[PDB]
């Protein structure tokens, strides 16, 4: 809720379309991420007291997923590269300057 | 990323107008056409290139074909005509057509 | 369903001009705010979009006005202040509402506001 910085689309159906299932999200997991924090987990997710021990059962998942690309991919279907520009605005030295006059 | 209209299309009543949305390099598959009167807010004809939104002439159809968005108008009435616009999707700017003021003869 | 404009603005060349986009007829909070310019006899441009529950001000580089749009989420009304006034930015300019989720539609919009940008006094 914090971040000042970016939020920016463009359709990778363009190129990043295939059958790419390589690209893939996270369905579900059990918070939210802190911030600018990143969930790795391949862990199973486990919805049930039945421990899945790394197979599959009954409702075990495997939370993160992915997307099929089907290259007639339509606007609601495409891809969206998208890009956030990290930084604290100011109280901090110029890395990212502006170009001075 | 930038779109081109024919300014103007001259038509008669019942005749077939299409108006052409051109835009540069890549095109995006959803496109925004407006209807604009004489000094009164441009309205939304066509949504995503392909849709009307609800109460908007039958007459009133839209689509893309390569980089060319089309707004195709069948079976004129000479109240229907007036400044139409065509609004590019995402690349950033929507870029509004430059307008074509639509003429229908026969009066 | 409703979209009302603070009226025209006549400036100086340089001045600020701030304009109010007010909501009513449906949900502020669900539909970002296309804010749209017309110059006088010229094409639709569009100077931006906002959102209701943020800063999600994106300007269009074409001209510049050191632009933002603030939106009042209490009175659900976007504004848009346009500074560094020219006598070209004289123009009508709509406010326009705008999808919250990334399909960009303006369905129903504001009644414009004419800014005279001029030396020339009212």
């Amino acid at each position: 809720d914090d971040f000042t910085g970016c939020v920016i689309a463009w359709n990778s159906n363009n190129l990043d379309s295939k059958g790419n299932y390589n690209y893939l999200y996270r369905l579900f997991r059990k918070s939210n991420l802190k911030p600018f924090e990143r969930d790795i987990s391949t862990e199973i997710y486990q919805a049930g007291s039945t421990p899945c021990n790394g197979v599959e059962g009954f409702n075990c998942y495997f939370p993160l997923q992915s997307y099929g690309f089907q290259p007639t991919n339509g606007v609601g279907y495409q891809p969206y590269r998208v890009v956030v520009l990290s930084f604290e605005l100011l109280h901090a030295p110029a890395t990212v300057c502006g170009p001075k006059k | 990323i930038v779109l081109t209209q024919s300014p103007f299309q001259s038509v008669s009543p019942k005749e077939k107008v299409t108006i052409t949305c051109r835009a540069s390099q890549s095109i995006s598959s959803n496109l925004h056409w407006y209807q604009q009167k004489p000094d009164q807010s441009p309205k939304l004809l066509i949504k995503y290139a392909s849709q009307s939104i609800s109460g908007i002439p039958s007459r009133f159809s839209g689509s893309g074909s390569g980089t060319d968005f089309t707004l195709t108008i069948n079976s004129l009435e000479a109240e229907d005509f007036g400044i139409y616009f065509c609004q590019q999707t995402n690349f950033w700017p929507y870029i509004f057509g430059q307008g074509t003021k639509l003429e229908i003869l026969k009066r | 369903v409703q979209l009302v404009q603070s009226g025209a603005e006549v400036k100086k060349p340089g001045a600020t001009v701030k304009i109010s986009c007010k909501v009513s007829g449906y949900s502020f909070s669900n539909y970002y705010i296309h804010w749209v310019k017309q110059a006088p006899g010229k094409s639709l441009e569009w100077i931006g979009y906002i959102d209701p529950f943020n800063g999600g001000t994106s300007d269009n580089l074409k001209f510049k006005g050191a632009a933002t749009l603030t939106a009042d989420t209490s009175t659900d009304t976007a504004y848009m202040e346009l500074s560094s006034l020219r006598s070209e930015d004289t123009a009508v300019y709509y406010c326009a509402r705008s999808e919250y989720d990334p399909y960009y539609v303006m369905d129903y919009w504001g009644q414009g506001t004419t800014v005279t940008v001029s030396s020339a006094s009212t």
